[PDB]
C-alpha cells in the first residue's frame, strides 16, 4: 500500500509521458501513460523498426528479473501500430515497484506514428477487458499486490517552465479548483461514462440523448462522430482548410462560444482557448471528427481542462476544474 | 493529434 507521483513531460500539448524502469538492473523508459489502452509495452532489442533504433530499446538480457512468458503481443490504437512478444519483469512507477508485471516487448513498430513519438512505450491506464491475452494491466497487478493505496489513478495536465502529473493512490487537491464530480463508468473498457449532452448556449449541438465519452490521455484532442463535430466546428466559427482540416481565427477567440459538456447534471464548459491550440497567429479546432462516429474520446483537450481521476474501486471517474 |  503505496502513493506514486509520476512527473508527465508534455510535448507540443500532444503527447504526455513520464519516466518508468524496467528490470533489474534498471532500465529506462519514457511511457505514454494511456488510459485508452490497457497494454504495456516498450521497444526492445528485438525490434528493428525506425521507431526502434531512434527510441529506447528494452534489453530482456540484461535483467535478471525478466521472465519471457513467450506470447504475442499486437496492438492497433486509432493512432499507431506495435507488435511485441510479452515477458514479465519488474517496473518501477516511481516509487512504487510493480513486480512480476506483464509488458510487452516490441517486435515490430511500423508506421511513423511512434517513431517521431517523444517516448518510447505506452503504458495503458483502461481495464483488463481491454488488456491483450496473456497481458495483465499494470495498474491492475498494483491493485491485486495492493501496492496502491487506493485503486485509483489521478491525471492533471498542462505546459511551461512546467509540471503535469499522473498521480498512484491518491488524488492531489493542489491541481483542482472546486469540488471533484463523479461520473460511473457505465461500460468498464474503456473509461466510458455518459455525457448527457453538448451545449453551445444552453443549445444541443451534438450529443442528443446522451452519448458514451471516453477520458483518454493518450487522445490529444477531443473526438467526436463526424456529423456532430461537424455542427461543433460551424457552431464556433471554423473553416475547413486548404490541405485538410478545420482552421480558428485566432482574435476571434472573444466571439466565439463555449462549448458545455454535461456529464451527470453537471457542466463542463470548453472555452475557446480550451478548443483552440494556437501556433503563432495559426489556430485550429482541437476538435476531430472520428472517420466513422459513435463514441466520443475526450483527450488532452478535455483534460487539460478537467482534471481526472480514474477510480478502479468503485469505476468511477471524477471530474473537476483543472487548476 | 495521436489517438492511443
Amino acid at each position: 500500500g503505496e502513493v506514486a507521483s509520476v512527473p508527465l513531460t508534455n510535448y507540443l500539448d500532444s503527447q504526455y509521458f513520464g519516466k518508468i524502469y524496467l528490470g533489474t538492473p534498471p532500465q529506462e523508459f519514457t511511457v505514454l501513460f494511456d488510459t485508452g489502452s490497457s497494454d504495456f509495452w516498450v521497444p526492445s532489442i528485438y525490434c528493428k523498426s525506425n521507431a526502434c533504433k531512434n527510441h529506447q530499446r528494452f534489453d530482456p538480457r540484461k535483467s535478471s528479473t525478466f521472465q519471457n512468458l513467450g506470447k504475442p503481443l499486437s496492438i492497433h490504437y486509432g493512432t499507431g501500430s506495435m507488435q511485441g512478444i510479452l515477458g514479465y519483469d519488474t517496473v518501477t512507477v516511481s516509487n512504487i515497484v510493480d513486480i512480476q508485471q506483464t509488458v510487452g516487448l516490441s517486435t515490430q513498430e511500423p508506421g511513423d506514428v511512434f517513431t517521431y513519438a517523444e517516448f518510447d512505450g505506452i503504458l495503458g491506464m483502461a481495464y483488463p477487458s481491454l488488456a491483450s491475452e496473456y497481458s495483465i494491466p499494470v495498474f491492475d497487478n498494483m491493485m491485486n499486490r495492493h501496492l496502491v493505496a487506493q485503486d485509483l489513478f489521478s491525471v492533471y495536465m498542462d505546459r511551461n517552465g512546467q509540471e503535469s502529473m499522473l498521480t498512484l493512490g491518491a488524488i492531489d487537491p493542489s491541481y483542482y479548483t472546486g469540488s471533484l464530480h463523479w461520473v460511473p463508468v457505465t461500460v468498464q473498457q474503456y473509461w466510458q461514462f455518459t455525457v448527457d449532452s453538448v451545449t453551445i448556449s444552453g443549445v444541443v449541438v451534438a450529443c442528443e440523448g446522451g452519448c458514451q465519452a471516453i477520458l483518454d490521455t493518450g487522445t490529444s484532442k477531443l473526438v467526436g462522430p463526424s456529423s456532430d463535430i461537424l455542427n461543433i466546428q460551424q457552431a464556433i466559427g471554423a473553416t475547413q482548410n486548404q490541405y485538410g482540416e478545420f482552421d480558428i481565427d485566432c482574435d476571434n477567440l472573444s466571439y466565439m462560444p463555449t462549448v458545455v459538456f454535461e456529464i451527470n447534471g453537471k457542466m463542463y464548459p470548453l472555452t475557446p482557448s480550451a478548443y483552440t491550440s494556437q501556433d503563432q497567429g495559426f489556430c485550429t479546432s482541437g476538435f476531430q471528427s472520428e472517420n466513422h462516429s459513435q463514441k466520443w474520446i475526450l483527450g488532452d483537450v478535455f483534460i487539460r481542462e478537467y482534471y481526472s481521476v480514474f477510480d478502479r474501486a468503485n469505476n468511477l471517474v471524477g471530474l473537476a476544474k483543472a487548476i | 493529434p495521436f489517438c492511443x
